[PDB]
């Protein structure tokens, strides 16, 4: 029934504090109410401390807040092997101590930031140690994969080609939200050149609320977590769909809010609104899980979608007749009291697997080579319990992820 | 240019592991790789690939047999006044050290058993023959290794050597020590000495290691000549800086047919440039299924080299 | 992050005084004083060049290598000269002969160990090391020879940390020495194979740029040096400041070197206007790119207009629009598609700090990797042969324990280096 969550890496923790905020906010549980149902991991104390100093301070147990005073290191190796190792046990312990206390759970919603040290590496083995300790569950990892041109870390790819290959054979469904492609939404669909990280977080903090929160919440067309991976992954590769939200209108500027279904659903497939720089440049969808929430008439959907199924310029895979999982919830969304999110009475958090990422992975793989081609910051990992193996052998890994996402599509 | 491939038999460790033998050599010049593969649905199938070489040696073949087909035909070349090179190429544990240096799963043992020794044996015998005797040649040997762009004299306690190049672009390794040999026994002593001194990591539980490039050379000198009468360089390559050298090596050998520098190619350069120069490449293959990726890499590399033929 | 400057030879040393003269003020560090910094930002990143001991004494973490006392004893007996901890002075009272061979094999080779010693004391200082800055001239002993050794050793000790090299390649028109191409060809050789970022400056490319781009009529050395030091501040130190889009030695390295040679660049400063009058303020931005990308204004001798570019790095440092920056760069890339090489869709590497050069409103360091610098190593290489052929002043080298094959080596090497660079101009 439940779904634990492990927010790993400063980012996964910032986003965590955010997604965790939106929660109580739409459940009437102020600062000090019940008890969360997740954990927080980081090898840099000062960040988890922000959850220990700032807002939502006492809504957590100093037990579900793991820290390694030591060093973060923007390098996979160190975070996965060398350092990150020391903490893992302890980490697990909570996701085994928190996993027990419950009643027939469904899985762990993992929150990490692909291209980091504590986020890429660590998790790599966290999800790793999970796939074995609970192979019998769902492993949906919600990632924030590398901005297409606006990356931060100098190594980023090293850290992301490595978190992909190690987690690939362990996740159930990996959700993806592109940090940059979300900015566009903040520039083009909300207008603000002042987007603090605290915003992107409010956003995913939204799209995510549509996943677990409301879905695990009764409705006219419930959709379990398992449901996802089933209706969402055509193949064992921990396939990565993309998150998209519909009413991303500004709560100040424009106001047409009352945008009946027929509209908000069409607003999902236009590439300028998908929290991912993977513009459907060719990527044929192969399965979409349209999660609606608020006042929505099933016919409105079983029509708004029909209209789409016949737009053709939206070309769905061949081997897939119908790939539209319609998830209907009741309670409308719940916008921050005064952030910058419109606040409509219905939304569409549609996520999907698109042959599109054939790109995004490509463009991120290429990156890697360029540097590896010169070993660039390699000495930083080797000296951290890794080898020419793990790199070269994780490169070959993704290679067959560029062929995979190619074969499962583009062909009939 | 001659290119051959030699498959080593599965070792006891692999056998105990129950590793599957992926390679077959049905003919003298045909090598087949039974690549295991799975479709997306994970259907199992075999993609059998075929490779042809001047000579393909089975797991049964001894070093003497291998030597007969590869290096042996080169010895005359040096007496002819040419420059010959024989390279052992392949993945780690493929058998390169065993073949060149002597029989050992550790790659280190009986010098007499290996190509360096066998080649030397033939050198003394030929020198003695009537056509050659008039030559009044002296035989010298050297052994050195190349590690991370550095050259070390195995004959002179790993002494680091400096390599210079003239405008003329001829290269010289200054300080390299040449030792006079007048008997195979002599050469065996030098091989033993050099091999002991060879580079590596900590004492591994088993086997040697190929962090470096090993090069044992046999030189013939009257009083210079073409800077010596003839020279044979036997090279024990590192498991396939290393990449650059291998890429460099390929281009130099192919250049040999017609006529991104590395240390190895720099030192060896005189051996590629001359008109009267021959080379042989022996590709070593480990038969285990686990090594299939490595083998195809080795084989493809080999194909391009022979292509120059 | 961090770095440890290296003042090899007199020149490299003389310049040290100017590079530190500047940098300090660009970090509010008085002679022995502390941080008087007009602001509070010129301190959160200083570490890159200093060390904490007293609490008002942040000492420059550089090395002063030289076989001629008088020199360092002029730098240590003048202005900021009393800020370097004496431990930094690695002198060689020997005869600092003007021979590359005398400061690389015979005389310098001794003083080396007593240097590496310190270069380790400074490296193992604290936090994480990035790389080392190296100043010197390729036309003398303590410069090309001994300094070119200092690196060959450094690059064996930390083939991880970077190595920027600021070389004063032998100016054309007139050579301030005679064997020049000897001391030079021999040092470039060592460079193309150890440091991985070299910024070549020409005493006469400066004069020009200093006598016509600064109506300056009496350009003393101090000046030239001063101008140079202005660029090396924009490079390093600068990027160790915040920015909408900041980079750091590596970015600079990992965006500027397509092929491992190491390649040499040619630095160019932005606002280079004469004092009073000229103070036109035409610095909106198109004015800076106007500047930086012209022929004259390239501290190098050669002219870009004489050969494509492989990479370019406009490291700006002053509040500007990531739009009027990112934009300009483009037109520039299209008005001159001719020379800018094609197999690199976006040669330019736009970098953008925030805080500008203390007293200025907007500046932008230029680090160009153009194929034009082919026409310089050519020069050098020529001078060699024309004199090598007759072994001119060769006895001063050999007689110092050298080799007739050593000179051959270098020329060729550095000579081939010319070759390659053309492989892209085409």
């Amino acid at each position: 029934r439940e779904c634990i969550s492990i927010h790993v890496g400063q980012a996964g923790v910032q986003i965590g504090n955010a997604c965790w905020e939106l929660y109580c906010l739409e459940h009437g549980i102020q600062p000090d109410g019940h008890v969360p149902r997740a954990v927080f991991v980081d090898l840099e104390p000062t960040v988890i401390d922000e959850v220990r100093t700032g807002t939502y301070r006492q809504l957590f147990h100093p037990e579900q807040l793991i820290t390694g005073k030591e060093d973060a290191a923007n390098n996979y190796a160190r975070g996965h092997y060398t350092i990150g190792k020391e903490i893992i046990d302890l980490v697990l312990d909570r996701i085994r101590k928190l996993a027990d206390q419950c009643t027939g759970l469904q899985g762990f919603s993992v929150f990490h930031s692909f291209g980091g040290g504590t986020g890429s590496g660590f998790t790599s083995l966290l999800m790793e140690r999970l796939s074995v300790d609970y192979g019998k569950k769902s492993k949906l990892e919600f990632s924030i994969y590398p901005a297409p041109q606006v990356s931060t870390a100098v190594v980023e790819p090293y850290n992301s080609i490595l978190t992909t290959h190690t987690t690939l054979e362990h996740s159930d469904c990996a959700f993806m939200v592109d940090n940059e492609a979300i900015y566009d939404i903040c520039r083009r669909n909300l207008d603000i050149e002042r987007p603090t990280y605290t915003n992107l977080n409010r956003l995913i903090g939204q799209i995510v609320s549509s996943i677990t929160a409301s879905l695990r919440f009764d409705g006219a067309l419930n959709v379990d977590l398992t449901e996802f991976q089933t209706n969402l992954v055509p193949y064992p590769r921990g396939h990565f769909p993309l998150a998209t939200y519909a009413p991303v209108i500004s709560a100040e500027k424009a106001y047409h809010e009352q945008l009946s279904v027929a509209e908000i659903t069409n607003a999902c497939f236009e590439p300028a609104n998908q929290m991912v720089k993977c513009d459907p440049r060719h990527g044929k969808y192969m399965a979409c899980c349209l999660l609606y929430r608020g006042d929505v008439v099933p016919k409105d959907v079983n029509a708004a979608i029909a209209t789409i199924k016949t737009k053709r310029t939206i070309q769905f895979v061949d081997w897939c007749p119908t790939g539209f999982k319609v998830g209907i919830n009741y309670e409308p969304p719940t916008v921050v009291p005064g952030g910058d999110l419109a606040k409509v009475q219905r939304a569409v958090c549609m996520l999907s697997n698109t042959t599109a990422i054939a790109e995004a992975w490509a463009r991120l793989d290429h990156k890697f080579d360029l540097m590896y081609a010169k070993r660039a910051f390699v000495h930083w990992y080797v000296g951290e319990g890794m080898e020419e193996g793990e790199f070269s052998e994780a490169r070959e890994d993704m290679a067959a992820l560029e062929k995979d996402y190619e074969e499962v599509g583009v062909d009939s | 240019i001659t290119v051959c491939v030699r498959k080593r038999p599965i070792s006891r460790k692999e056998v105990n592991r129950k590793e599957i033998d992926v390679i077959s050599v049905p003919r003298k010049d045909m090598l087949i790789v039974h690549e295991p593969r799975s479709k997306v649905d994970l259907t199992k199938f075999l993609e059998n690939h075929k490779f042809r070489f001047d000579y393909a040696f089975n797991d049964t073949c001894d070093n003497a047999m291998v030597y007969k087909y590869t290096a042996k035909p080169l010895v005359k070349t040096i007496f002819e006044g040419g420059m010959a090179t024989c390279f052992a190429y392949g993945q780690t544990g493929s058998g390169k050290t065993h073949t060149m240096g002597g029989e050992f799963n550790g790659k280190v043992q009986d010098c007499k058993n290996g190509i360096y020794a066998m080649a030397a044996k033939d050198v003394f015998v030929t020198l003695n023959m009537p056509r050659y005797r008039a030559m009044n040649l002296v035989v010298s040997a050297s052994f050195f290794e190349i590690y991370s762009g550095k050259v070390f004299d195995l004959l002179s306690d790993k002494q680091k050597l400096r390599v210079l190049e003239d405008g003329k672009q001829q290269v010289q390794v200054v300080g390299l020590t040449e030792k006079v040999v007048d008997g195979v026994e002599e050469v065996l002593k030098l091989i033993q000495h050099g091999n002991a001194a060879r580079t590596s990591g900590q004492t591994s539980a088993n086997s040697n290691s190929s962090r470096s490039h090993a090069v044992f050379q046999i030189v013939l000198r009257p009083q210079g000549s073409t800077k010596i009468h003839g020279k044979f360089s036997f090279i024990d390559l590192a498991g396939n800086e290393i990449n650059k050298s291998l890429l460099a090596l390929k281009e130099c050998i192919r250049a040999l047919g017609k006529q991104r520098v590395s240390k190895l190619t720099q030192v060896l350069r005189d051996s590629f440039i001359g008109e009267k120069s021959k080379t042989c490449m022996i590709a070593m293959i480990s038969p285990g299924l686990s090594s299939c990726e490595h083998t195809l890499n080795t084989l493809r590399y080999a194909d391009r080299v022979k292509e120059l033929v | 992050r961090e770095i440890v400057h290296i003042q090899a030879g007199q020149c490299g040393n003389q310049i040290g005084a100017k590079f530190w003269e500047v940098i300090s003020d660009e970090h509010g560090i008085d002679p022995t004083g502390s941080y008087h910094g007009d602001s509070d930002l010129q301190l959160e990143r200083i570490n890159v060049y200093y060390n904490e001991a007293a609490g008002n004494k942040y000492v420059p973490r550089a090395i002063l290598v030289d076989l001629e006392p008088g020199t360092m004893d002029s730098v240590r007996s003048g202005p900021f000269g009393q800020i370097f901890r004496p431990d930094n002075f690695v002198f060689g009272q020997s005869g600092a002969g003007n021979n590359w061979a005398k400061g690389h094999y015979t005389e310098g080779a001794e003083l080396v160990d007593s240097v590496l010693d310190v270069v380790r004391k400074e490296s193992e200082s604290c936090d994480c090391l990035q790389g080392f800055q190296l100043t010197h001239s390729l036309g003398g002993g303590t410069g090309s020879g001994m300094g070119t050794l200092l690196i060959s050793k450094i690059r064996e000790e930390y083939p991880d940390r970077i190595m920027n090299t600021f070389s004063v390649v032998p100016s054309p028109k007139v050579s301030d020495t005679v064997v020049e191409p000897y001391n030079a060809t021999l040092s470039v050789h060592q460079l193309v194979e150890n440091t991985d970022e070299t910024y070549c400056i020409d005493n006469e490319a400066l004069y020009d740029i200093c006598f016509r781009t600064l109506k300056l009529t009496t350009p003393t050395y101090g000046d030239l040096n001063h101008l140079v030091s202005a660029t090396m501040s924009g490079v390093t130190t600068c990027l160790r400041f915040p920015g909408q889009l900041n980079a750091d030695l590596r970015k600079l390295a990992v965006n500027m070197v397509p092929f491992p040679r190491l390649h040499f660049f040619m630095p160019g400063f932005a606002p280079l206007t004469s004092r009073g009058s000229q103070q036109y303020r035409a610095l909106t931005v198109p004015e800076l790119t106007q500047q930086m990308f012209d022929a004259k204004n390239m501290m190098a001798a050669c002219d870009p207009r004489h050969g494509r570019y492989l990479t370019v790095a406009a490291v700006f440092r002053g509040r500007m629009s990531m739009k009027e920056v990112d934009e300009q760069m483009l037109n520039v890339q299209n008005k001159n598609s001719s020379y800018f090489v094609e197999w690199i869709p976006n040669n330019v590497k736009t970098a953008v700090c925030d805080i500008p050069p203390r007293g200025l409103k907007m500046s932008a360091t230029f680090i160009g990797n153009s194929t034009a610098i082919q026409e310089l190593f050519k020069r050098i290489s020529e001078q060699f042969t024309a004199m090598f052929r007759r072994k001119a002043f060769l006895h001063w080298y050999t007689g110092e324990g050298m080799d007739e094959m050593e000179f051959t080596e270098a020329e060729s090497n550095m000579n081939d280096l010319v070759s390659e660079y053309q492989q892209y101009q085409d």
